[PDB]
């Protein structure tokens, strides 16, 4: 399946598009928040009804921001996962090239190159694994109140 | 967004269907072309068991002997290990004894072990009777399923049964 090269690329473009939308939305949200908190302090005097409508609007903004920021955090890890998966796929293809050649025809430099690519491949799997462990330690961390 | 992370590991001779067994579990598809696993790999699959979202990190080893020292460094982290042979390949099953010895040597003492006889869709070409599998599992006191990645027989059941054994001792 070279289907998976194309699927990985499309998923990466899709996530980048969503990341661009979240960045714009957080920018808007922070400006709206700044505006309403200036209103509440400057109009230290206006109807309590309109004040509680402004605090209500800052509480809905607060929840929308938390949602956006948490979605953004998940997507940023997925971007790095797809980036590692693509590098792993590149070494897999190179190493598969070396391995499908007759051993009679391999110089000493060829065999050393083949070994080096194998060690880089294994290290990329270990890098993907470190990302799993980063998520696990954040899960343990976020449970702490 | 998930409750628990479980580390699983598939081992067994090259060609028994380890990568296919995983691809059926994680993508409900089957590929007939043999692409031999180079060194080591893993996939992620999240499942729901007893109201818990469990994140499965399933390590897939190369069965070829040149990759042996690479694969042995991943035994110690495993919480469950599927030992896979091919019901049409006699030597794959006689090698189950050796794979069990590798677990004795490199894996945590309390690892959950499960025996899978894959390719159970090729009854016409069976060499290993289901009862030999049953008997060796009984001798080691471990679970045994006959599986098929091609026909989707007992794949989900094997993985979720092993995950439930890990979960049942989690507290
Ligand atoms: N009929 C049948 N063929 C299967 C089944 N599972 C796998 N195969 C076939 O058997 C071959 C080996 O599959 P594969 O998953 O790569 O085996 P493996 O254990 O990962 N080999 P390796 O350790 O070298 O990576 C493939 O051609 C695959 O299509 C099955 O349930 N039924
Ligand atoms: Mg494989």
């Amino acid at each position: 399946m070279k289907e998976e090269e194309m699927k990985r690329f499309c998923k990466a473009q899709t996530i980048q598009r969503r990341l661009n939308e979240i960045e714009a939305a957080l920018r808007e949200l922070e400006a709206e928040g700044v505006k309403l908190e200036l209103a509440l302090r400057r109009q230290s005097s206006s109807p309590e009804q309109q004040k509680k409508l402004w605090v209500g609007q800052l509480l809905q903004l607060a929840d929308k921001k938390n949602s956006l920021v948490a979605e953004e955090a998940e997507l940023m890890i997925t971007v790095q996962e797809l980036n590692l998966e693509e590098k792993q796929w590149q070494l897999d293809q190179e190493l598969r090239g070396y391995m499908n050649r007759e051993e009679n025809l391999k110089t000493a430099a060829d065999r050393q190159a083949e070994d080096q690519v194998l060690r880089k491949l294994v290290d990329l799997v270990n890098q993907r694994d470190a990302l799993i462990r980063f998520q696990e330690e954040r899960r343990l961390s976020e449970l702490a109140l | 967004t998930y409750d628990l992370l479980f580390k699983l590991l598939l081992i067994g001779d090259s060609g028994v269907g380890k990568t296919c067994v995983l691809f059926r579990f994680s993508d409900d598809a089957f590929n007939t072309t043999f692409i031999s696993t180079i060194g080591i790999d893993f996939k992620i699959k999240t499942v729901e068991l007893q109201g818990k979202k469990i994140k499965l990190q399933i390590w897939d080893t190369a069965g070829q002997e040149r990759f042996h020292t690479i694969t042995t460094s991943y035994y110690r982290g495993a919480m469950g290990i599927m030992l896979v042979y091919d019901i049409t390949n006699g030597k794959s099953f006689e090698n189950i004894s050796k794979w069990l010895r590798n677990i004795d040597e490199h894996a945590n003492e309390d690892v959950e072990r499960m025996l899978l006889g894959n390719k159970c869709d090729m009854d016409d070409k069976r060499v290993v009777p289901k009862g030999k599998g049953e008997q060796i599992a009984r001798e080691h006191g471990i679970r045994f399923f006959e599986t098929s990645a091609k026909a989707n027989i007992n794949i989900e059941k094997a993985f979720l049964t092993l995950a439930e054994d890990i979960l049942r001792k989690t507290p």
